[PDB]
């Protein structure tokens, strides 16, 4: 990507592109005249007579500083820019690439794993590694499980159902397991819930309790 | 009055352009070439406009951007936002993903700028 | 146009300066630009316009005031028509288009909400995954330390004081004028650095007059090069000053347009942790609205009510 798409790096040309341009001004805009018989200071003090050549010197004077001052306020403006840009990318190298961040969008789009900073012109590049979910399915679900008159919640996962039964998943991953009294929690009855359905939850040790 | 701007596929592409005139009842220009089209950014000669939307490449102004498309011309057009999607929402359906892929992109900052100095004598 | 009005005269004078027309438009060009590269870093967070389904089925929760009208000329939501009907050439000036229209801006919003409602933060984080809105809020109860049992135990008391508070919304942005105030003063501080660009023209600066068709019409050429002069000077003057003015006050959009950005991504297309970032309180979820030359976020927060004086201890010794 970076080989074949020269727009890629554009920030970095761009702010090399903006100060050499100023500079360039600021050298030509020295050739103007500013209401002087000639921009050449030479030109005046080898021709005109001495009380003469004082006032065309100060015609010049007067058009270089203004010159000068503009050049100074832009790139007092740009220098600004610059600082922020700076400030933002001394930040993300300290929660993107000696963390994990959790910002949503500022380590890259998709859930940030971790990042690799990469030396460039004038600027820093940041090579930022996302997980991404990718095919997914369509499940049934239901806030709670009624088991014995008791509503069971998940601990950490989603219930869901496939056409014939019922299974607990991590959220983010469709790997289900048999609902169990380990993998819920209890909490108030079956009546208070919108939406519960019944089920079986498993309970892992009775097996040994009646064995 | 109002400015002119030309609207230029790269010379890289073709020559051809379109001339935008930023502030007239498009009819108060002189121009010729056709393709007379009259927006609220102003009067376009020489794009031609159609009614599919695209995504937008050099923009206008009012939700209005033109490209080089078939042979090829320089056409107007009313920008997309991007495709739609109607999510099966329901009150007992979930979709949970089944597997992952692993992205790395590239993001990029500025960090410094020519340090200069000037000697004003 | 500013400076000479057409004259001639004057036109020749200003090439006797630097190029001066060159950098004074490049620089308002670069602003302009900055303007929509703002708008569209705010508002264009998300890659497709998702659409909800007939408003029906949020678990008791009440979104119309926040998803558009359709029976409005203009699909704007009611808060979002409130918002926009609260907030209120000669010499050169020229006033130019955003890219995105207002209606544009309406289906990016339209379209975050969409998403929010229907898919939660997943639409931002990869492809949207739809979920019943009351788990939505589940999640979201968690990812403040508060258990599930609570959201659906109380889901009607949730989903009352909610809609509740989005009706208050309405009342005080109806009734305080003030609380747009800051698109309100954006708005002004531009027309009052136009209007000066305006009356400074008429100023003389040392001239016999500042109508240079008076001097052109009544001053004889060489006196009317003196005179024209001086008010190039002058007129020079008042434009850099412009030019200058609009490049800080663009800086300072500028900010709060990354801002704005920023906590779109992080208050809208998920849930935030920062205190106090997203609003007061412990952050469930936000909603975005359009305003003219803005965004207005709605902040959904978690607010811990009456409490009650318990003994503790750090543990507990059994055997
Ligand atoms: C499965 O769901 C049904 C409701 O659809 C529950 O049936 C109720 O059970 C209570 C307690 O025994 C009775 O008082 C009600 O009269 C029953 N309702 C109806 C319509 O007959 C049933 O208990 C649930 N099964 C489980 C294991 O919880
Ligand atoms: C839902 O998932 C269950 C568990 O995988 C499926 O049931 C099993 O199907 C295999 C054959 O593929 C049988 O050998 C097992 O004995 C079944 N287990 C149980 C507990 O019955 C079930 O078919 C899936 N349902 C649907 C509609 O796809
Ligand atoms: C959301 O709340 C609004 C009120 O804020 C409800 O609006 C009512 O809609 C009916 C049918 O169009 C009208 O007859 C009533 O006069 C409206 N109420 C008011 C105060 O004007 C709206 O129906 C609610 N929507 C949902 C899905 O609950
Ligand atoms: C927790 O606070 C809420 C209010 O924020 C209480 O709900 C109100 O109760 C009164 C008295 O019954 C009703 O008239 C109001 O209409 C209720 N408000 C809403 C939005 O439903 C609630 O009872 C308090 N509860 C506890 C400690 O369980
Ligand atoms: C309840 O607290 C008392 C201390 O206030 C514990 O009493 C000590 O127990 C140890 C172990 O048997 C004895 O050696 C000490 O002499 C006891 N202290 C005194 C002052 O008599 C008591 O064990 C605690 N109960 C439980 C269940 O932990
Ligand atoms: C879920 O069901 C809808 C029904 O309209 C369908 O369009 C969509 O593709 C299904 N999604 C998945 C992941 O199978
Ligand atoms: C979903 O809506 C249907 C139709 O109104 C209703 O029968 C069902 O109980 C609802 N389920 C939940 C979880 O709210
Ligand atoms: C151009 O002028 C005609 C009247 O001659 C008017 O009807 C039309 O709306 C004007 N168009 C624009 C873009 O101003
Ligand atoms: C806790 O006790 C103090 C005793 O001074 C009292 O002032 C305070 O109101 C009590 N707080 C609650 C929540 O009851």
């Amino acid at each position: 990507s970076l080989s074949s798409t020269p727009s890629a790096l554009g920030k970095l040309q761009d702010v090399v592109n903006q100060n050499a341009q100023a500079l360039n001004t600021l050298v030509k805009q020295l050739s103007s005249n500013f209401g002087a018989i000639s921009s050449v200071l030479n030109d005046i003090l080898s021709r005109l007579c001495p009380p003469e050549a004082e006032v065309q010197i100060d015609r010049l004077i007067t058009g270089r500083l203004q010159s000068l001052q503009t050049y100074v306020t832009q790139q007092l403006i740009r220098a600004a820019e610059i600082r922020a840009s700076a400030n933002l990318a001394a930040t993300k190298m300290s929660e993107c690439v000696l963390g994990q961040s959790k910002r949503v969008d500022f380590c890259g789009k998709g859930y940030h794993l971790m990042s690799f900073p990469q030396s460039a012109p004038h600027g820093v590049v940041f090579l930022h590694v996302t997980y991404v979910p990718a095919q997914e399915k369509n499940f049934t679900t239901a806030p709670a499980i009624c088991h014995d008159g008791k509503a069971h919640f998940p601990r950490e996962g989603v219930f869901v159902s496939n056409g014939t039964h019922w299974f607990v998943t991590q959220r983010n991953f469709y790997e289900p397991q048999i609902i169990t009294t380990d993998n819920t929690f209890v909490s108030g009855n079956c009546d208070v819930v919108i939406g519960i359905v019944n089920n079986t939850v498993y309970d892992p040790l009775q097996p040994e309790l009646d064995s | 009055f109002g400015g002119v701007s030309v609207i230029t596929p790269g010379t890289n592409t073709s020559n051809q352009v379109a001339v935008l005139y930023q502030d007239v009842n498009c009819w108060r220009v002189y121009s010729t070439g056709s393709n007379v089209f009259q927006t609220r950014a102003g009067c376009l000669i020489g794009a031609e406009h159609v009614n599919n939307s695209y995504e937008c490449d050099i923009p206008i102004g009012a939700g209005i951007c033109a490209s080089y498309q078939t042979s090829q011309s320089i056409i107007a057009y009313t920008m997309s936002l991007g495709a739609e999607n109607s999510v099966a929402y329901s009150n007992n359906s979930i979709a949970i993903p089944t597997n992952f892929t692993i992205s790395v992109t590239t993001e990029i900052l500025p960090v410094s700028m020519t340090k200069t100095s000037v000697d004003c004598t | 146009m500013y400076i000479c009005g057409d004259s001639t005269e004057c036109s020749n004078l200003l090439l006797q300066y630097g190029s001066f027309c060159t950098q004074l438009n490049r620089a308002l060009t670069g602003i302009a630009v900055e303007q929509d590269k703002n708008t569209q870093e705010v508002f264009a967070q998300v890659k497709q316009i998702y659409k909800t389904p007939p408003i029906k089925d949020f678990g008791g929760f009440n979104f119309s005031q926040i998803l558009p009208d359709p029976s409005k000329p203009s699909k704007r939501s009611p808060i979002e028509d409130l918002l926009f009907n609260k907030v209120t050439k000669f010499n050169g000036l020229t006033v130019l288009p955003p890219l995105l229209t207002d209606e544009m801006i309406a289906q990016y919003t339209s379209a975050l909400l969409a998403g929010t409602i229907t898919s939660g933060w997943t639409f931002g984080a990869g492809p949207a995954l739809q979920i019943p809105f009351p788990m939505q809020m589940a999640y979201r109860f968690n990812g403040i330390g508060v258990t599930q049992n609570v959201l659906y135990e109380n889901q009607k008391l949730i989903a009352n004081q909610f809609n509740s508070a989005i009706g208050k919304i309405q009342d005080s942005l109806s009734s305080t004028p003030s609380a747009l105030g800051k698109l309100q003063d954006v708005v002004n501080q531009n027309a009052q650095a136009l209007n000066t660009l305006v009356k400074q023209l008429s100023s003389n600066f040392g001239a016999i007059s500042s109508v240079l068709n008076d001097i052109l019409s009544r001053l004889c050429p060489p006196e009317a090069e003196v005179q024209i002069d001086r008010l190039i000077t002058g007129r020079l003057q008042s434009l850099q000053t412009y030019v200058t003015q609009q490049l800080i006050r663009a800086a300072e959009i500028r900010a709060s347009a990354n801002l704005a950005a920023t906590k779109m991504s992080e208050c809208v297309l998920g849930q935030s942790k920062r205190v106090d970032f997203c609003g007061k309180g412990y952050h469930l979820m936000s909603f975005p609205q359009s305003a003219p030359h803005g965004v207005v976020f709605l902040h959904v927060t978690y607010v811990p009510a009456q409490e009650k004086n318990f003994t503790t201890a750090p543990a507990i010794c059994h055997d």
